């Protein structure tokens, strides 16, 4: 049972690219929204 | 960005600045030099003429001719999140542990507000830390304040990384059986050095702990200002996790000697007459601002407990830190120089010891029902074994009768198991068994202060319990 | 048991910075291509009012030359000095009347100091 | 034990002194600069 | 109305200028408006104090002199209630703010909507002086007194029949067109005043049989009680309470610590009335201030809870001050005093320390009110030097002023003692006045008695030594006898239980049957003792269990068991011979 | 600047006994060595200059007398350095501000001695920088301070002092270098409080900041026993740390030994109280034993001549097997006592001469002398019984 | 002041022990007395012209009736006649400075006229540079024969 940390590295790994994946889908949505408060 | 240039005056940490009646009291500034580097500063006084800046670095490279200031925060605060849980601070919120920032849910004023009176509740329930001469003696109920008396060579950082690492609730002894309500661990540091530093990473990141933990870690090196902000801001967090998200929060506050000097020396460079003993005359009052802030809420399921730690400058107990110290908490836990010479570590002396809420935090339904006559029976077996062990070097044993015999082996055992308990993390129930492991040495009628039904229910039992765990 | 934990939550954490950081990146790489767009004198002009009444008195204001023309009619509604500066980009700065007091309204310094409380709309924006 | 008690007294006695006089040094500095600061104009 | 603008900050300390015409000790809001205080004037420049914390203002914000000093609104509406040092009600600013006290919050101290049922008393074209009551008000079952504040003369013009009105109704217009409200406002740094203050004649009944008894305190007297740790103090102020004479009870807090204030705090509201079945908070005031409120309310709270109590007995009752830890009181004084740079006199305290302790015990005593009525108001302050050392100078000075001592120890309560009076320790400076009273509402020969009493306590305290040294056995027939004599009236009339049914109030009837008892008991013990016979036979007398037995007899049956004892302890002896 | 800082590992040897054994500091630490005049402060800074075993030593004699420069500068040429075998000034460098120098001069001689320090740490070296007074730098400080009309703390002293001590002390470490090699600079400072009252605030400032505390005594400087260090009132934070290359490099059970004469020493301690009140005389054999055997510690292990030619210098396994010995014969001592032996005859046993003799022994006779001793402390009893 | 001149009167080298040659040099004695009593001044100059020393001693004077500024100068110039003698004539030099005690109440008068920030019970912060500069002043140089002793005297205010 000495070797389980394979387990958590690929839930990890599997996480944060679900996580990439999930915020790339609004990145201009999220550019404009500040742009617009950045702008006078 | 409005900027200022009209700077007139620079000597010592202190700066000033005409034209600048835009500044709001106690407002957080920045300095540019000439060559760009940019350095902190907090306003002291404004008026009409001019205002006064103290610099939190050294003044080396300004110039009244090139440098400049502008604004940062009307008010000093701290961005506090549910997600700062596994990171480190450096006493002015900034990370040091190579992570990317946190995203602020709110922005809180690091002064807190005080506690109504009337929105207080009495502490009912306890902590255990794994150390059974605090656990069983000197028992720790969340809402209190209990600070711990060290010395200048005593290893207070040790046990203050045990006690971290260590502490935890025990709801099923309540009857409730259900975890329901997280523990998370305040951990500001003031003034240490880089070993303490080290020392510290290492201890929170080696068992896991850091994973329900918040540290301030503020340097020896570091801006004295920074050293005075640090505790407001970690019991900031304390009281937004503990009111906000029903957290039970521990706070552990590493040296509040090094916090007094510091709040002494800025006093002076402000130009105040100092009080007793040459420390502030209002050191009362923001030791008081800084310890009251713990405490648990009529309505509330959260709860805030701190443990003060502070080194007695000269071991005295009259000098103006550990006096007042004493004056605001509800009792201290007390180091011994003799217990950590002779090699028994957590050094810690139950005779001097109190806690001044433990009465509330046992009974039948929490902890055991024969905790409180335990605990007073051992102390004053103790205390008879150690008045005996005086009298036995001059008059010698053999002169002595069969329950002074008695007690002098009881003290001999009781220092070597149980305080000595080393690294091991022990329950309640396990304390308990050692204490009445010990006791039972004594006679059977002996135990003069503990009731017939829990002596004929524990009693009798041998000493099979350090051994089983090396 | 918990290192797992602590690695995924910092994984997770790296992940959100980045992707912030990535965004922060785009932003200010728009807010350059905003002098060739049509609007950037009328921006700039708005600027500098704004920037110019937040300094009771001010005797002179200093932009771009390239942006000079621009405020150029704007200066003589106001009753105030222009000057030119290479350096100052992007935005415009006005100078109190004793020069001791200076107000810098620049798109960079803008972003720089709306960041800070625009992060959690941008991440509540980006994860719901 | 009361010539113990005597001695420690009459040392608390003199540190106590002592202090005082610092504090009155100090208020004389601050009233000094205050003074030279405000005379100068 | 005065008002200016913000020249200078640093701390709490702010200068305002154009406030010329200010007065000296005004009330100022500071600000948009935090409460502050002046404390210097100089040209048009005003030095103000600010309560709380100043981060946040800037120059040129308004600053507002309300024109008068530090006063408390006297009025139906304040039993009951909990307040700070200040008299900011706690129940509605938790009801506003929340869990927090945020900075700025306003409120009054008598609630502007309650409907009170008013009773005149007066008849237009009646004089009336300060101190006169001009009608009635029913408060909890007081009948609460409305009285013309202390400085108005005039005539009645006009008075409202009865009905509900509000505190702030104009009951009562003087024909030069004043109007009389339902309250009053007093400065709480001026004393009240009286017809006359009288003699310290008559006892202040504290249902204790060892302070009753042995270190009595007069109507209208002070006294003083140490506070270590363990020894019962809060008990025994809260027996205190409940069976006193007073009618009204009066409770400061002065800066406690939070945990025990919160005892304090949720205690009060459990205890029953014994003269009645209602709450015991429904004749009580209490003040509460913790370590990390403002010091200026901690200093000022002792002084506002000696007005309300002299308020109170103004209107002609009994009240019972009660000070919690007048050590925390000098502290903030110091502290205070700290703030101005001025020269220490003693351990860091102001030179003029022992002038405010006296100003505020000197308050309390028995007066003849204005209204021709009698009042009185009793202080019991608890002082709690760090380390329980009593050459620390608030002790000193306090015990230069009080009339009596009570000294708790810890040693007895350790013996399970209580309430735990040590009497080696304790003294009482009002015997002399009150023996004739007592003569002559107790009993001809009470202060022989006690005085007996007394006696017997010293000769058994004397001999602890050789007690300690060589064991009981080993001394003589009366030495023994003496012995046990003490241990007899340890275990059966200091001793006291507060929690038991009979046992919690003993009149002074009681403490006088059961020391002749133990006192007859003693003289015929020594008659046998002369006639040979041994000392366990006589401490195996059944007559000990009898006395044993008294304190838990009731009030209205005890004579009858007083005489069946006295006539068992002669039969014991005499007819045995 | 540096790469990284690194945890505190090896020891730093400074060749006396108490100092290396009871409060060791190690490679990368901070000590410091309060006392009043006389105690033999810069005896005591000599001897580490001298003997311990940092490839380059700088001296900063910041406001202190000059014949000790001068004595430095005569002495070191003729004495040889213990690593390489070359002269000892070879490997010194020598800052001088003297007593009478000018006064503003002895914050800058500090920081050119911290900075030479650092720059032969980043050359990968092993530096020990002793500073003989840090006091006199809070003089001067003061002075400046009285000539700029400042408002005075404690003691007339600015209230940046502690700041500046503490930035000073913090330079001290063991790092890798920029060019990743690893070096550590030492720093041991001494403080010269007025009228020898730990309470001034440069040594209550100092105390908050070392992880070494070697506080000297007046009393044993007048009784002439050097070095004269405090034992109840010195400490050592990094006893702990170091007990891995004491099992690797000593011996395995160096740190029991260490354990068993600081319980010693701190029973001696308890039972003096009783002694001071009653008289020696009263005690029974077994206290009258740990009295002797505390007396033979103090006198015979602790005790070092810094002018002898061969006690000057003592390796750890020599401290080691004197330890060892000294154990040894405590507990036959009192094996012997539990069967009724007298403790007059013990004292009068002759191995006692001999223990307290083996501090002069050489480096080279001192692996034969140990076993010798050792079995003539086995027979003193075992074969006598 | 009787151990003083027994020490000036019987102080001598060994050069037999020492082989250092035979060259048996008188020792020259400056003498600096700041604010000293008629008495001790009397025994001084008596036991002086009883030995036979004055021949070859050098006074300075500073009666307790003289103005008590002039004490900031006396120690200066006595040892700067003592070290012109010993390094530019080869004389052995005992300097003997009568009282020190003296020396810092002018000093610490001089002080507190000027308000100094001042050290333990008033005396200024920098008396210790004050008097270092007087007591460094002794020694021997390289290449040259010429030494400086110093003896100071001073009575410790209740011992
Ligand atoms: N370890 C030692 N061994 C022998 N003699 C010593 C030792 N330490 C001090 N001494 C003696 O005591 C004197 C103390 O003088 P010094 O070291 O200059 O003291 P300080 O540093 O306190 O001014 C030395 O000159 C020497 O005679
Ligand atoms: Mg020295």
């Amino acid at each position: 049972t000495e070797a389980l940390l394979a387990r958590y590295r690929e839930r990890a790994e599997a996480e944060a690219k679900a996580v990439r994946e999930k915020a790339m889908a609004r990145l201009d949505e999220a550019v404009a929204l500040v742009l617009k408060e950045v702008l006078p | 960005k409005k900027e200022y240039t009209g700077i007139t005056y620079i000597s010592g940490p202190l700066l000033f600045v005409e034209n600048a009646k835009d500044l709001a009291y106690g407002a957080i500034v920045d300095i540019k030099d000439g060559t760009g580097r940019v350095r902190g500063g907090q306003v002291i006084e404004v008026s009409e003429e001019y205002a006064v800046i103290q610099v939190f670095e050294e003044t080396t490279g300004l110039d009244l001719a090139t440098t400049s200031v502008s604004l940062v925060e009307d008010v000093a605060r701290l961005g506090v999140s549910k997600e700062m849980l596994g990171r480190r601070f450096n006493g002015i919120g900034k990370p040091i542990d190579g992570l990317p920032p946190i995203t602020p849910e709110k922005r809180l004023p690091i002064t807190g507000l005080p506690l109504n009176p009337v929105a207080r509740r009495k502490p009912e329930q306890f902590i255990q830390t794994g150390i059974s001469t605090i656990d069983v003696m000197n028992t720790l109920v969340r809402g209190q304040k209990l600070p711990i008396f060290s010395g200048s060579g005593l290893p207070a950082n040790e046990i203050a990384a045990q006690i971290a690492r260590q502490a935890t609730v025990r709801p099923d002894l309540s009857g409730e059986g259900e975890k329901e309500e997280p523990f998370a661990v305040v951990f500001a540091a003031m003034g240490i050095t880089q070993r303490e530093l080290s020392y510290f990473i290492q201890e929170f990141e080696r068992t896991g702990a850091l994973s329900r933990s918040v540290l301030f870690l503020n340097k020896a090196d570091d801006p004295t200002i920074e050293r005075i902000l640090t505790p407001r801001m970690a019991l900031t967090v304390a009281e937004y996790l503990a009111f906000e998200h029903d957290y039970h929060v521990l706070v552990i506050l590493t040296d509040m000697t090094n916090y007094c000097e510091a709040l002494r020396e800025i006093g002076a460079a402000r130009e105040e007459i100092p009080g007793r003993r040459g420390y502030p005359g209002y050191m009362y009052t923001d030791l008081a601002t800084i310890y009251e802030r713990a405490g648990v809420v009529e309505g509330k399921k959260g709860s805030v407990t701190q443990i003060p730690i502070l080194s007695m400058p000269d071991d005295d107990r009259t000098h103006p830190i550990p006096d007042l110290t004493g004056y605001i908490t509800e009792g201290q836990i007390q180091l011994s120089r003799e217990l950590h010479r002779k090699g028994i570590y957590p050094p810690i002396d139950p005779l001097p010891s109190l806690s001044r809420l433990m009465n509330n935090g046992v009974g039948k339904g929490k902890t055991r029902e024969d905790h409180k006559q335990v605990s007073d029976q051992l102390y004053s077996a103790y205390a008879n074994g150690v008045d005996i062990r005086k009298l036995v070097a001059i008059i010698g044993e053999d002169a002595l009768t069969e329950n002074d015999r008695r007690y002098l082996q009881f003290a001999d055992a009781f220092e070597r198991f149980f305080i000595n308990q080393g690294q091991q993390n022990r329950s309640i129930e396990e304390s308990l068994q050692i204490a009445w492991a010990l006791l039972s040495m004594l006679p059977q009628g002996e135990l003069k202060r503990i009731s017939k039904d829990h002596i004929g229910k524990y009693y009798g039992q041998k000493l099979e319990e350090i051994w089983g765990a090396p | 048991e918990s290192a797992g934990e602590l690695l995924v939550a910092t994984a997770r954490t790296q992940a959100r910075g980045e992707v912030l950081e990535e965004v922060r990146r785009r932003v200010r790489e728009a807010l350059e291509a905003l002098p060739q767009k049509p609007e950037w004198p009328e921006v700039v002009r708005k600027l500098a009012l704004e920037a110019l009444e937040a300094l009771p008195g001010a005797k002179a204001l200093v932009a771009n030359p390239e942006d000079l023309p621009h405020l150029e009619a704007l200066a003589r509604e106001r009753g105030v000095e222009l000057q030119a500066e290479p350096a100052l980009r992007l935005g415009v700065r006005a100078v109190g009347a004793e020069g001791k007091t200076q107000v810098e309204n620049s798109l960079l310094a803008r972003l720089d100091r709306a960041w800070d409380a625009l992060s959690s709309k941008v991440a509540q924006a980006l994860w719901g | 034990i009361p010539g113990i008690r005597a001695q420690i007294r009459f040392i608390q006695q003199v540190l106590e002194q002592r202090e005082r006089e610092d504090t009155f040094r100090l208020k004389r500095i601050k009233g000094k600069i205050e003074a030279r600061e405000a005379e100068e104009e | 109305m005065i008002q200016g603008v913000i020249q200078k900050i640093a701390g709490p300390a702010v200068i305002a200028k154009g406030m010329l015409g200010a007065r000296m000790y005004d009330i100022c809001k500071v600000g948009e408006g935090l409460v502050g205080e002046i404390i210097r004037l100089d040209g048009d420049t005003a030095f103000v104090q600010v309560y709380e914390d100043t981060s946040g203002l800037k120059v040129g914000e308004p600053v507002v002199s309300t024109g008068l000093p530090l006063a408390v609104e006297l009025g139906p509406g304040m039993l009951n209630g909990i307040y700070d040092g200040i008299q900011r009600p706690l129940e509605r600013i938790r009801e506003k703010t929340g869990i927090y006290i945020t900075r700025g919050v306003v409120v009054h101290a008598l609630d502007r909507e309650k409907k009170w049922a008013w009773t005149p008393m007066v008849k237009p074209g009646d004089e009336v002086r300060g101190g006169m009551v001009l009608g009635t008000v029913p408060e909890f079952g007081f009948t609460h007194k409305i009285l013309v504040p202390p400085d108005v003369r005039g005539r009645v013009k006009e008075v409202k029949p009865a009905g509900e009105y509000t505190v702030e109704e104009p009951v009562v217009v003087l024909e030069d067109g004043t109007e009389l409200k339902m309250y009053h406002t007093w400065p709480v740094r001026r004393a009240r005043p009286v017809q006359r203050k009288l003699d310290p004649n008559t006892p202040f009944l504290t249902g204790m049989r060892i302070l009753d008894v042995l270190f009595p305190v007069a109507m209208g007297g002070t006294a003083a009680i140490p506070g270590p740790f363990g020894a019962g103090k809060s008990v025994t102020q809260q027996s205190l309470a409940k069976w006193s004479n007073a009618d009204v009870v009066v409770y400061v807090g002065c800066g406690e610590r939070g945990n025990e204030m919160t005892d304090v705090l949720v205690e009060f509201p459990e205890l029953t009335d014994p003269k009645t079945g209602g709450p015991l908070m429904h004749r009580t005031v209490l003040i509460a201030n913790t370590s990390n409120m403002p010091v200026a309310a901690r200093e000022a709270s002792i002084y506002v809870g000696v007005t309300i109590a002299e308020y109170f007995r103004d209107q002609g009752f009994s009240v019972a001050l009660m000070a919690d830890s007048t050590s925390r009181w000098a502290e903030a004084l110091r502290e205070i005093s700290s703030r101005l740079e001025e020269m220490p006199a003693e351990e860091g305290y102001p030179p003029y320390l022992a002038a405010r302790l006296a100003a505020f015990y000197e308050r309390a005593g028995k007066v003849i009110t204005l209204g021709g009525e009698e009042g009185a108001v009793t202080i019991v302050g608890a002082v709690s030097p760090p380390g329980g050392d009593m050459s620390e100078p608030v002790t000193q000075s306090t015990l230069r002023i009080v009339g009596a001592f009570w000294r708790l120890d810890a040693s007895l309560a350790f013996r399970r003692h209580f309430p735990a009076i040590n009497w080696n320790g304790s003294y009482s400076l009002f015997t002399s006045a009150l023996d004739p009273w007592y003569r002559e509402n107790v009993a001809e020969d009470y202060p022989e008695l006690r005085d007996a009493i007394s006696e017997l306590l010293q000769r058994e305290a004397g001999l602890q030594e050789i007690v300690q040294l060589v064991g009981p056995d080993a001394l003589q027939d009366a030495e023994r006898l003496v012995i046990e004599v003490g241990r007899i009236i340890r275990e059966d009339f200091l001793q006291q239980n507060a929690y038991h049914e009979v046992d919690a109030y003993c009149s002074m009837k009681k403490a006088y049957g059961i020391m002749k008892m133990i006192l007859a008991f003693y003289k015929e013990a020594e008659a046998a003792i002369k006639r040979g016979v041994s000392i366990d036979e006589i401490l195996q007398l059944p007559v000990l269990e009898r006395i044993g037995r008294a304190r838990y007899v009731s009030e209205e049956e005890f004579p009858a068991y007083f005489e069946e004892a006295m006539k068992e302890i002669q039969g014991a002896f005499k007819a045995l011979a």
